[PDB]
């Protein structure tokens, strides 16, 4: 991560509203911003970063920042962080159990009745 | 350009840089190089791949960068930011696995209830 | 001339030179300094009015603070496209539980 | 200590509204059945 | 406003040193000096004025430059072990009447005889005790950087990604891990004290950083360990409630609970479109 | 033209009046004197000036400097005094410049140490928890008073620092510490501090845990995904109640 | 206090299977 | 006292300055002024509201001052600290609300079921 090499984003994380934003290095007062090549905005001096919202949602993607002399090179940013992930410890396969031999119980003393 | 490749499968993250074929490869985590003939299992290189075993969030994430021996590590031209959590049994809860659980269990379901229903007309 | 507010680990002080008179809102508690007011911790939108005076070269004159939060502990985030979806999901809903009903009605 | 639209009230109030259901049913049906 | 080349510099024995101090008040006296645990401030080199070169207390081993009014250099021509110690560069006016001196910020310089011996520290945290969180309803955290050389470094906590300058007390002075025996490394520690309710909540990051100030890249590395050049070190650390109901059990529960109920749905649809067909079927054939 | 400080090292309490002496003599008669503080960073900064022929002791804030120029005695006054003041202290004098004597001389320097009012005193040895990255055993001694002073360890492998003092802004607690660690199996810090005259009624904690779920709940917070989560769940259970609704219905239709 | 979920799902789940057997029983039992 | 009034839509925050009702009113905002500049589309000063589109809570948190024109930006006395948490298509509801809205449901599932029964038996 060396500015010498045009390597210009960084990535300012662990935030206490879990949002993930991106830090260009250029001075220039307005920064306009690159996702996979195609434009996604700009910035002017009030605002210094790019929010791409919280970490939950995995954001991947290549980005690129541009304020005046050119483009920077391109930062790959991949999320993992198991928001819907499922520990399959005892509890959970016990009432995954229960609760399908319950139904079909149920069920089948249903469509015994309803038979002939 | 290629991007890495990122495949996780329990708590091993494999890492594979598609740039520079056929030469080898060297790797930095943090402005330290890693993957060498360093006394450590944990992680591994091999030609093209690195390989993070019983990974860490809060050690290992961060910027990661691929070059050719003999260069530079600013004259590669991609970093990686790579923030993950690992689990040993975490299967993940996404659209199709919830549809293919749905569709799975609403076939046994209605082959059983079928099959009881022929069942109870037979004996009825 | 503005009554400084701090941010702590995780609550808000209002802080002045004198004591803190308070106007209207959160009552807040004292630290048993006077010179400090403890407003709570932040997510619990803590909002108020609050009056003191100064000091050194500010003998004579007030100052008055409106503290406002607003942080989303009850917020959700509601497309309007999936409320569209939740609505016809509930009228298919009960109107197959009255085509239940009816059906059943006869016999 | 927030809880937000997390609160218990509001899966027990389904359960409150599903018990006050059962148990005036269950008394309508016991009614019946011993004045049948 | 008097500023110093630098803060912190390491160089081998036998190199060529050199500092550099720049004012901006339109000064004309201009002091270097030199401290030195136990001797206290030492004269080392004095200017009246422009192209004034005069002798002071220690003036052996040094040299000057001051070709510039606003400008006063220092060289060591032959550094050596001898001249390790923190330098500082002071201007004044003419005439002691009303002129103070004014100070800059100081370098601290480190003259060794061989490279090999400037290794990185090693940060660790730990986290607080139960046994102070239920006795006083506090946390205190601990941060320790070992086994580095020299003491150049830097120390900081960073909470939820921001500085914290409250409840930190960090050591004044590095100290050495073997005082006895010479060529010893050195320690630092830190702590940071918090509120029980705040350090227990699993959505809080603690960091501790510690900035090391090593050698640059202009300087010849013939070993196969990797180059101690300044860097940054770093330990973290997540809230921790090992007993009780946080969050990640109830968005656990929550999605099992989820998964559990779609399942459940889709059979009772499966039945009612079963059922639906039965009747439909019945309806048809009974006509 | 010389100047010497008598005392190396003062302590003081906090909220207190403090005055470091300074005893100088000089052939000429116009001079001047002036302090300066040095904090552990190592700065130099300059505090008071004074001439020769001025009346009307100069003062900052929180300084003063009492001069005597029969007794030839500048000394610095330090009034309510804070946890800031710790630093080293030296004194300074001018002289003439015109013969042959410009060079500013300066003291040997004092330090000065503040102490904090406890108010409450509860000193304890607790152990903190490994650090899965490190095999160094560390444990804190912490909340003792003042006057407490902690001792070097005469064992080659144990590591003690000095005592720290540490300001809590958030509920506006002081407090002293200390820290020792080892690399060695035997490290049961219950005998760390054995050099030292720790007070009476230490408290040693019991290796058992202690839990206080109330204490646990109290730092709960959500956020927007957990409560669309949990609407989610509701609005699950009413479409299946709905869905078993019209079941039992059809099903009581075709019974039989 | 009480806010661990698992309580109120198992509560739910009994008092679902309960109603609508008693649903049952006694819509036969009236008609 | 006559606070501010502060209302959150969105990501659009809008600010109502009460204490100058017959005059032209400046905002300034952590000693910088702020609006009234025709330009900065996100940012906006009409009649005596300042309203601020695309919020972010990093950098637009802080102090708020309303003065009238011609006067000195220290003589003022009322500030307001500000510090909100923006989210796009984020709605705040509070528990009451929801459970009004599925008791409400229950009943109205009720009625129409009745309805339909009674319609149905009959003939
Ligand atoms: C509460 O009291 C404190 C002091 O007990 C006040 O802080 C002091 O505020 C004055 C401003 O009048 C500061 O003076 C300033 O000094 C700088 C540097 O010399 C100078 O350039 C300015 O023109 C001004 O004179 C003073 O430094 C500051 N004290 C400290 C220790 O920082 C504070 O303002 C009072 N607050 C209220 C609300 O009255
Ligand atoms: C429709 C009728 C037939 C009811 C179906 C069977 C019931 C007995 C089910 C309904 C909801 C189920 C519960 C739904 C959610 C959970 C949360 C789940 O939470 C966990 O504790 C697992 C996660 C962890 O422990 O890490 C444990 C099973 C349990 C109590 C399930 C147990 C079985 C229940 C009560
Ligand atoms: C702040 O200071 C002002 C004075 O500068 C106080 O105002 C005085 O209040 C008393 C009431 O006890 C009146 O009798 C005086 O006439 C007031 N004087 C002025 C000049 O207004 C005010 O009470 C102080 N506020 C606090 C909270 O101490
Ligand atoms: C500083 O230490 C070094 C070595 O510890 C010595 O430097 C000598 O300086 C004198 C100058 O008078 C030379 O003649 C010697 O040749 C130097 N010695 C070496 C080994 O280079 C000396 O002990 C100290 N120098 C001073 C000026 O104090
Ligand atoms: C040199 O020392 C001065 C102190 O005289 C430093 O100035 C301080 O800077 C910090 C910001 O980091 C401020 O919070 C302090 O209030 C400043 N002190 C004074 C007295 O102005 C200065 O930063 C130092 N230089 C460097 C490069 O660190
Ligand atoms: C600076 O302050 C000191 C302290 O008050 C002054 O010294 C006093 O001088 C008077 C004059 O007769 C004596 O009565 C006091 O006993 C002295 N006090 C002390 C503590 O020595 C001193 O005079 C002041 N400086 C000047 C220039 O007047
Ligand atoms: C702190 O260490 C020293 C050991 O010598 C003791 O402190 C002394 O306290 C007396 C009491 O007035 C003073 O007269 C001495 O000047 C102090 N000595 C030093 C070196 O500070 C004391 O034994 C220790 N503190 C306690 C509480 O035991
Ligand atoms: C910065 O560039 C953008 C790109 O369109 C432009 O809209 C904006 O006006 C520029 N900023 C300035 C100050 O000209
Ligand atoms: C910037 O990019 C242009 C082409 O896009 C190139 O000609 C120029 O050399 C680049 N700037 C530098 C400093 O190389
Ligand atoms: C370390 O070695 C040098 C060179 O022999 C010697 O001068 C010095 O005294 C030694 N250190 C100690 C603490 O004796
Ligand atoms: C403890 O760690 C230090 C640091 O490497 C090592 O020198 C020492 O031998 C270790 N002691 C034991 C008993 O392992
Ligand atoms: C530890 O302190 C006790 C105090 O009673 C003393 O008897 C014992 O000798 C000490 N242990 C060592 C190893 O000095």
């Amino acid at each position: 991560q060396s500015i010498k090499g045009n390597h210009l984003v960084k990535v300012y994380d662990y935030q206490e509203d879990g949002s993930v934003l991106l830090t260009c290095d250029a001075e220039a007062k307005n920064i306009t911003w690159f996702k996979d090549g195609k434009m996604i905005g700009f910035l002017t001096e009030d605002k210094k970063k790019w929010n791409l919202g919280s970490n939950a949602k995995d954001p991947r993607g290549m980005y690129q920042c541009k304020g005046s002399q050119n483009k920077s090179k391109p930062l790959q940013v991949y999320y993992r962080m198991c928001q819907n992930c499922i520990e399959l410890n005892a509890a959970t396969i016990s009432g995954f159990l229960f609760a399908e031999i319950v139904s079909i119980f149920v069920l089948a003393v249903g469509v015994y009745f309803i038979a002939g | 350009q290629t991007p890495y490749k990122v495949s996780i499968s329990g708590t091993t993250v494999i890492l594979t840089c598609p740039q520079y074929p056929g030469s080898e490869i060297l790797w930095q985590h943090n402005d330290k190089n890693i993957g060498g003939d360093e006394d450590d299992k944990n992680i591994g290189s091999d030609e093209d791949h690195l390989s993070l075993k019983e990974f860490s969030e809060l050690e290992q994430s961060g910027y990661y960068v691929c070059y050719p021996r003999g260069s530079k590590p600013e004259d590669a031209n991609f970093y990686l930011y790579l923030r993950a959590r690992v689990c040993e049994n975490c299967m993940e809860m996404d659209v199709m696995s919830v549809a293919t659980i749905v569709i799975v269990d609403i076939c046994i379901t209605g082959g059983l209830l079928l099959l009881v229903y022929y069942w109870s007309k037979n004996r009825k | 001339f503005k009554i400084p507010i701090e941010e702590l680990e995780d609550r808000v002080f209002v802080n002045c030179n004198t004591s803190i008179t308070w106007v209207e809102g959160t009552v807040g508690t004292l630290l048993s300094d006077i010179t400090r007011l403890d407003l709570g911790k932040r997510i619990l939108d803590p909002r108020g009015i609050y009056r003191c005076n100064g000091t050194d070269i500010y003998k004579d004159k007030e100052s008055t603070v409106q503290v406002h939060y607003r942080m989303c502990q009850s917020c959700v985030e509601l497309d309007p496209a999936t409320v569209a979806g939740i609505i016809v999901t509930d009228v298919i809903a009960t109107l197959l539980l009255a085509l239940g009903v009816f059906c059943f009605a006869g016999h | 200590q927030s809880f937000g639209l997390l609160d218990p009230k509001l899966c027990y109030l389904l359960d409150g509204i599903l018990f006050i259901y059962g148990v005036i049913l269950t008394a309508l049906f016991l009614r019946v059945k011993f004045s049948r | 406003k008097v500023t110093q080349s630098s803060r912190y510099l390491v160089k081998r024995t036998g190199e060529k040193v050199f500092l550099e101090c720049v004012q901006d008040m339109d000064h004309e006296n201009m002091f270097w000096y030199r401290q030195d645990p136990g001797l206290g401030l030492r004269l080392i080199y004095f200017s009246y004025d422009v192209k004034m070169k005069e002798k002071g207390d220690i003036p052996e081993g040094y040299s000057v430059s001051r070709e510039k009014k606003e400008r006063f250099s220092l060289i060591l021509e032959s550094a050596s072990t001898n001249q390790t110690s923190m330098y500082l560069c002071a201007s004044s006016f003419t005439g002691p009447y009303n002129s103070p001196l004014h100070f800059g910020n100081g370098t601290r310089l480190t003259v060794t005889e061989d490279l090999n011996k400037v290794f990185p520290p090693e940060v660790a945290v730990f986290e607080p005790s139960e046994a102070e969180i239920s006795h006083t309803q506090k946390a205190t955290l601990v941060c320790l950087a070992t086994g580095f050389f020299p003491d150049h470094v830097e120390l900081s906590w960073w909470v939820n990604g921001k500085e914290v300058h409250s409840g930190v007390s960090t050591d004044p002075q590095p100290l050495k891990e073997q005082p006895a025996l010479n060529d010893s490394r050195y320690c630092l520690s830190s702590r940071l004290r918090v509120s029980a309710t705040f350090w227990q909540n699993p959505r809080n990051h603690f960091r501790c950083q510690v900035q090391f100030y090593g050698l640059s890249e202009n300087d010849e590395w013939t070993q196969d360990r990797a180059k101690p050049v300044t860097q940054i070190v770093s330990a973290e650390a997540w809230g921790r409630a090992d007993c009780g109901f946080t969050s990640v059990s109830y968005q656990q529960g929550v999605l099992s609970a989820t998964i559990l109920y779609e399942i459940l749905l889709g059979k009772a649809t499966l039945y009612a479109v079963l059922v639906s067909a039965l009747v439909l079927m019945a309806m048809v054939k009974r006509k | 033209q010389k100047i010497t400080q008598t005392q190396p090292g003062m302590f003081v309490q906090e909220k207190e009046a403090v005055t470091l002496d300074c005893t100088y003599d000089t052939s000429d008669p116009s001079y001047g004197l002036f302090w300066y503080k040095q904090p552990s960073s190592g700065e130099m900064i300059f505090l008071i000036y004074q001439g020769s022929y001025d009346q009307q002791n100069a003062t900052e804030g929180r300084y003063s400097l009492n001069f005597q120029k029969a007794r030839k005695s500048a000394n610095l006054v330090i009034s309510a005094s804070q946890l800031g003041d710790s630093a080293m202290y030296f004194c300074a004098m001018r002289g003439g410049g015109s013969g042959g004597s410009y060079i500013p001389t300066f003291g040997r320097g004092t330090s000065l140490i503040v102490h904090p009012n406890i108010q409450n005193p509860d000193p304890a040895v607790y152990q903190l928890r490994d650090s899965k990255s490190s095999d160094k055993s560390v444990c804190l001694f912490t909340d003792f008073d003042s006057q407490t002073n902690v001792s070097q360890s005469k064992d080659s492998d144990v590591y003690i620092t000095d005592k720290t003092v540490l300001d809590m802004r958030s509920m506006d607690f002081k407090s002293n510490s200390a820290v020792a660690w080892s690399n060695k199996s035997d490290f049961a810090c219950a005998n760390a501090f054995n050099n030292s005259i720790i007070p009476e009624d230490t408290f040693f904690p019991s290796p058992e845990s202690s839990c206080d779920v109330k204490l646990v709940e109290k730092s709960f917070e959500t956020d927007t995904n957990l409560n669309f989560q949990n609407l989610s769940v509701i609005g699950f259970r009413i479409l299946l109640l709905k869905v078993a609704g019209f079941n039992l219905l059809m099903t009581l239709r075709l019974w039989s």
